[PDB]
C-alpha cells in the first residue's frame, strides 16, 4: 500500500508537518535479540548504572540540564543563513521536485505524499536548529549537509516507500 | 478657600500658558460651539468640555505636579481642572459647565490591567488595558430638579450630588425630593427644566490574547459620565484612564455589620477604544497634509495599480492577479441604496481553491492584519450562531438580547474565511443571504431582527481529492453548490505546477526573505515581539517613502484615504465596455471555471468602480472598464 493508503486522514496533512517518519518493524533476530537486551538491562538495574556513569562520563547529560539548555538556546540565540548556503539549498530542493515532476510524467498520476515549498522552508528551518544548537549566529554548509541528511532520511524514503514517488 | 489649592491652580494656569496648544484647543472648542449657536439662530453637534492632556509635557514641565497627579489626583486634578475652567472663561468673556481634563502619554508604572490593579493603586491614576465584556444602558442621573409652586408661582429647584463625580469625598448630606416648599404649598416637577447627565457603568476585563490561558480572568468596574457614554460596546478592546477610587464604608457601619470590602472602581477620565487583530474596533489613523499630498502624487501615475498590488505580499512569489483582487476588494466598490430602499451591492468577494502550500492562508492572514476590520473566521471552529448571531438573556431587565457574530461584527469589513469548503450547511445556508442580500434576518423565540452585515469575504478552499486536477472539469474539482460560485465576485484557481525555473525563482525567494533582519538587530539576537495595539481616532526590504513599492502603512493610509474621499460614478464609454465583455461572456463556448449568471456584471461593475477608487477619479473611465473586465477572464478562465 501507498504511505497515503496506510494514514486514515487527508494526504495533504503529510505536507502540512515539516518531517516524516516511517517506522518499520523490520523482523530481524539480531535486532530483537538486541532489542530484548536493552530491555533486560532496563529492568535489572545496569542500565541506570550505565547511564550515571555516562553523565559522570561527560558524554549525556542530565535531562533538568538539558531544559535548561533548550530554554536558553531559544531566548539567546537565532541564526540566520549565510549566502554561500543559499544555494545549496535552492539546488537541492529544486532538483527533488525535478524528480517528482518527471516522475509524475512518467506515471501519469499525482504522488500520494508531496514535497512542496512548505518542504523548502522546514529544511531551512532545519539548518537554523542545527545552527541553534552551537549558539551559532550564522549558519554554515556543514549544517545545511546535516539537514539533507536528515530531510532524505525522513522524508524522502517515504517518498521512495510511495512507488509513484519512486521510479 | 485652601491655599495650596490656589497655589496648584496657579501653577496649572502657568502650565497651560507655557503649552499654547491646550488654549487654542479650548479656543477652537468654544469658537466650534459658537459657530453651531450662531448657525441654529440663523438657519448640528456641540463638543465636549474638555482637553486632552500630555503626561510627557507635564513632566518636563513640573516633576512635583505631575507625580502629584499620578500619585494623588483628588488634590490635583480638581485645581488643574479649575485652572482650565478660569482659561476658558476668560477667552469666553467676549462671546457655562466646568471643563473637564483627559489625560495621555506614558503613565510608567500604573498602566495596568485588570489582573494586575491591586489596592496599593487605589486612589491613584491609572491606565488599564482590557476588553469590554458588560455595557451597562445608559440612564439619565437627575443633578438638579426645578419645581413649580404654583399658589406662589415660583421655580424652585435643588442640587443632587454623590460619591462618583468628585474625587475628594465630602460629607454626605441626602437631600430628599423636595414635593412642598417651606410654606407647604404644593410643588409640581418640572421635566425639561431639570438637569440629568448621562451615566454609565463597564466592565473591563483582560484581554485574552494577555490573559493566561488556564485560569479565570479578573474584571473591574469604569464608571462613565456625560461625555463618556456610549464610546465603546462590548467586546471592545480598551484603554481606560481614571482613578481607582474606593467607596463606602466597607461593612464598618452598625448598620451594614459581610465581606464584600471596600468597592472598587474606576471613575474614568478618558476611555480610548484600541484596535487590535480580528476585533470590533477599526483601525483609524490620523492623515498629515504630507501623507495627503504624497497619495495625491501616487493618484497621478499610470502604473500605480501595478505598484499597490505588488506590494502588498512581496514575500509571497507570483500571485499577482490575486493582489489585484485583493486590492479591489480593499477598495470595496461603491454600494447603491435606491429610493424605494433596495440595496445594492458595493463590496467584492474572492474565493481561492486550490494545491496546498500555495500561499493561501497567508494571503488570509495578510488582508486579517492590512484591513481595517478584517476579522478571521476558520471551517469547523465556527458555527451558525457563532458567525451570524445568538440569543442571551440580560441579568438586569430580565430579557432576550442579541450577540453579534463574525459576520455582524465585520459590517463595513473584511471577513477572513479559512477551509471554506468544511463548513455546514447551515452555514452555507445562513451566508447566502449575507454575501448577496447583505443583512442577517433573526427570527427566534420572541425575537424578530434583522442586522446589517455589509462584508467583503475572503474564503480558501481545497479541492476534494487534495490536489486540483487539470483534465478534471471543475464542477467535480471545487465540488461547491452553483449558488455558493455565484455569490463570489472572483474565484481564482491556484495549481501548483512544477517547472525548474519557476522553482529555482521560488527557491530564491525564499531563501532572499529568510535572509532578512530587522534595523536594530544584532546577528544572534531573536526578533521579539510586541502585541499590535493601534488608537482608532474619530523582493526589497528597503520600501520606505514611496521608493519603488508602497510600504504596508502608507498603503493603509491610500486604502483608508481612497474608501472615504472618492465615490466614482459611471459613465457611457465605461458602460458600453462593459456590456460589451457582459454579453460576450454570456454567450462564450469555453468551460470556465466559474458559471455566469447576471451578478457578474455587477462584479464588473464593482471592479471597474474599485479601480477608479484606486486612481482617486471622481469618475469611472474606459481603461478602468478594461482593467475590470480582464481581471474578470483571467479569473474565469
Ligand atoms: N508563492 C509563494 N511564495 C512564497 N511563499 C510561499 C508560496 N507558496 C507557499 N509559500 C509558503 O508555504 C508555507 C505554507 O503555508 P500556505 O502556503 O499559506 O498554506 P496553504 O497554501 O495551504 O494556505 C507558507 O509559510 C508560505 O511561506
Ligand atoms: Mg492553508
Amino acid at each position: 500500500k501507498s504511505p497515503g493508503d496506510n494514514i486514515d486522514f487527508q494526504t495533504t496533512i503529510l505536507s502540512r508537518f515539516d518531517m516524516i517518519f516511517i517506522v518499520k518493524d523490520d523482523h530481524n533476530e539480531e535486532r530483537d535479540i538486541s532489542i530484548a537486551n536493552h530491555v533486560i538491562n532496563i529492568h535489572t538495574g545496569n542500565a541506570n548504572a550505565m547511564q550515571n556513569q555516562q553523565e559522570e562520563n561527560g558524554s549525556e547529560i542530565s535531562i533538568e540540564k538539558m531544559k535548561r539548555y533548550i530554554t536558553y538556546c531559544r531566548l539567546k540565540c537565532a541564526p540566520r543563513l549565510s549566502p554561500q548556503a543559499a544555494e545549496k539549498l535552492s539546488s537541492n530542493f529544486v532538483t527533488i521536485r525535478k524528480q517528482l515532476l518527471i516522475n509524475e510524467l512518467e506515471s501519469t498520476e499525482r504522488s500520494s505524499i508531496p514535497i512542496t515549498i512548505r518542504q523548502l522552508e522546514a529544511i531551512i528551518r532545519i539548518t537554523e536548529s542545527l545552527a541553534k544548537l552551537e549558539l551559532s549566529p550564522i549558519a554554515q554548509e556543514r549544517h545545511v549537509d546535516e539537514a539533507i541528511r536528515l530531510f532524505q532520511a525522513s522524508t524522502m524514503d517515504a517518498a521512495s516507500q510511495d512507488p509513484i514517488g519512486g521510479l | 478657600p485652601d491655599a495650596v489649592f490656589g497655589d496648584r491652580v496657579r501653577r496649572f494656569q502657568e502650565f497651560l500658558d507655557t503649552f499654547t496648544s491646550y488654549r487654542d484647543s479650548v479656543r477652537s472648542i468654544q469658537v466650534y460651539n459658537s459657530n453651531n449657536a450662531a448657525n441654529y439662530n440663523d438657519d448640528l453637534n456641540i463638543l465636549p468640555h474638555r482637553i486632552i492632556i500630555s503626561l510627557d509635557d507635564l513632566r518636563e514641565f513640573d516633576r512635583s505636579f505631575w507625580s502629584g497627579i499620578l500619585v494623588e489626583p483628588a488634590y490635583f486634578i480638581p485645581p488643574a481642572e479649575k485652572a482650565l475652567t478660569d482659561l476658558a472663561d476668560s477667552m469666553d468673556d467676549v462671546p457655562r459647565h466646568p471643563w473637564k481634563l483627559s489625560f495621555k502619554g506614558s503613565f510608567g508604572a500604573h498602566a495596568l490591567s485588570p489582573r494586575t490593579l491591586t489596592a496599593q493603586h487605589l486612589n491613584k491614576l491609572v491606565s488599564v488595558e482590557g476588553i469590554v465584556t458588560k455595557t451597562s444602558l445608559v440612564r439619565p442621573k437627575l443633578i438638579r430638579s426645578v419645581h413649580y409652586a404654583a399658589k406662589t408661582g415660583r421655580f424652585h429647584y435643588r442640587d443632587y450630588t454623590d460619591a462618583t463625580t468628585t474625587l475628594t469625598t465630602r460629607i454626605p448630606t441626602p437631600a430628599i425630593y423636595p414635593t412642598e416648599d417651606t410654606e407647604g404649598n404644593k410643588l409640581t416637577t418640572e421635566y425639561g427644566y431639570s438637569t440629568f447627565i448621562d451615566h454609565q457603568r463597564i466592565t473591563v476585563q483582560e484581554m485574552p490574547e494577555m490573559a493566561p490561558a488556564g485560569q479565570l480572568p479578573r474584571s473591574i468596574d469604569v464608571i462613565l459620565d456625560d461625555d463618556l457614554v456610549d464610546k465603546t460596546k462590548p467586546g471592545d478592546r480598551v484603554n481606560v484612564v481614571g482613578v481607582f477610587k474606593s467607596l463606602g464604608a466597607g461593612g464598618m457601619n452598625q448598620s451594614n455589620s459581610t465581606l464584600i470590602g471596600f468597592k472598587t472602581l474606576i471613575l474614568g477620565n478618558t476611555v480610548y477604544p484600541l484596535h487590535a487583530r480580528s476585533t470590533g474596533v477599526a483601525a483609524r489613523q490620523m492623515l498629515t497634509d504630507f501623507d495627503i499630498r504624497n497619495i495625491n502624487k501616487l493618484s497621478k501615475k499610470k502604473d500605480i495599480f501595478d505598484i499597490l498590488s505588488q506590494s502588498l505580499a512581496p514575500s509571497i512569489y507570483g500571485h499577482d492577479h490575486i493582489k489585484k483582487a485583493i486590492l479591489l476588494m480593499l477598495m470595496g466598490g461603491v454600494e447603491k441604496n435606491l429610493e424605494n430602499g433596495s440595496h445594492l451591492r458595493g463590496d467584492i468577494n474572492i474565493l481561492m481553491v486550490g494545491d496546498p502550500s500555495t500561499a493561501k492562508s497567508q494571503l488570509l492572514r495578510f488582508v486579517l492584519n492590512t484591513a481595517s476590520l478584517a476579522i478571521a473566521t476558520t471551517g469547523r471552529g465556527s458555527s451558525g450562531v457563532g458567525l451570524t448571531a445568538a440569543v442571551t438573556t440580560d441579568r438586569e431587565t430580565g430579557e432576550r438580547r442579541l450577540e453579534a457574530g463574525a459576520m455582524v461584527l465585520a459590517d463595513r469589513g473584511v471577513v477572513c474565511i479559512d477551509e471554506f469548503d468544511k463548513m455546514t450547511d447551515v452555514d452555507r445556508v445562513a451566508i447566502h443571504e449575507v454575501m448577496e442580500q447583505q443583512t442577517v434576518t433573526i427570527a427566534k423565540a420572541g425575537i424578530h431582527t434583522t442586522l446589517n452585515a455589509r462584508c467583503s469575504v475572503i474564503a480558501a478552499a481545497n479541492p476534494v481529492f487534495g490536489q486540483y486536477d487539470v483534465n478534471r472539469d471543475p464542477h467535480q474539482n471545487i465540488a461547491l453548490p452553483d449558488s455558493l460560485l455565484s455569490r463570489f465576485d472572483l474565484l481564482f484557481v491556484v495549481t501548483d505546477d512544477i517547472n525548474e525555473i519557476r522553482d529555482r525563482s521560488i527557491s530564491e525567494h525564499v531563501l532572499r526573505t529568510h535572509r532578512y533582519l530587522p534595523p536594530g538587530y544584532l546577528e544572534g539576537e531573536p526578533v521579539r515581539e510586541r502585541l499590535n495595539l493601534s488608537l482608532a481616532v474619530g523582493g526589497n526590504y528597503n520600501g520606505t517613502e514611496i521608493p519603488k513599492l508602497v510600504t504596508i502603512p502608507f498603503l493603509r493610509k491610500y486604502v483608508q484615504y481612497a474608501k472615504e474621499r472618492v465615490i466614482p460614478q459611471l459613465t457611457q464609454e465605461a458602460i458600453n465596455v462593459i456590456v460589451k465583455n457582459y454579453t460576450d461572456l454570456r454567450n462564450d463556448d469555453n468551460t470556465k471555471k466559474s458559471p455566469i449568471t447576471a451578478r457578474t456584471l455587477e462584479t464588473l461593475i464593482r471592479l471597474a468602480t474599485a479601480h477608479a477608487k484606486v486612481r482617486l477619479s471622481k469618475t469611472v473611465n474606459k481603461v478602468d472598464a478594461k482593467v475590470a473586465a480582464n481581471l474578470l477572464r483571467f479569473a474565469l478562465l
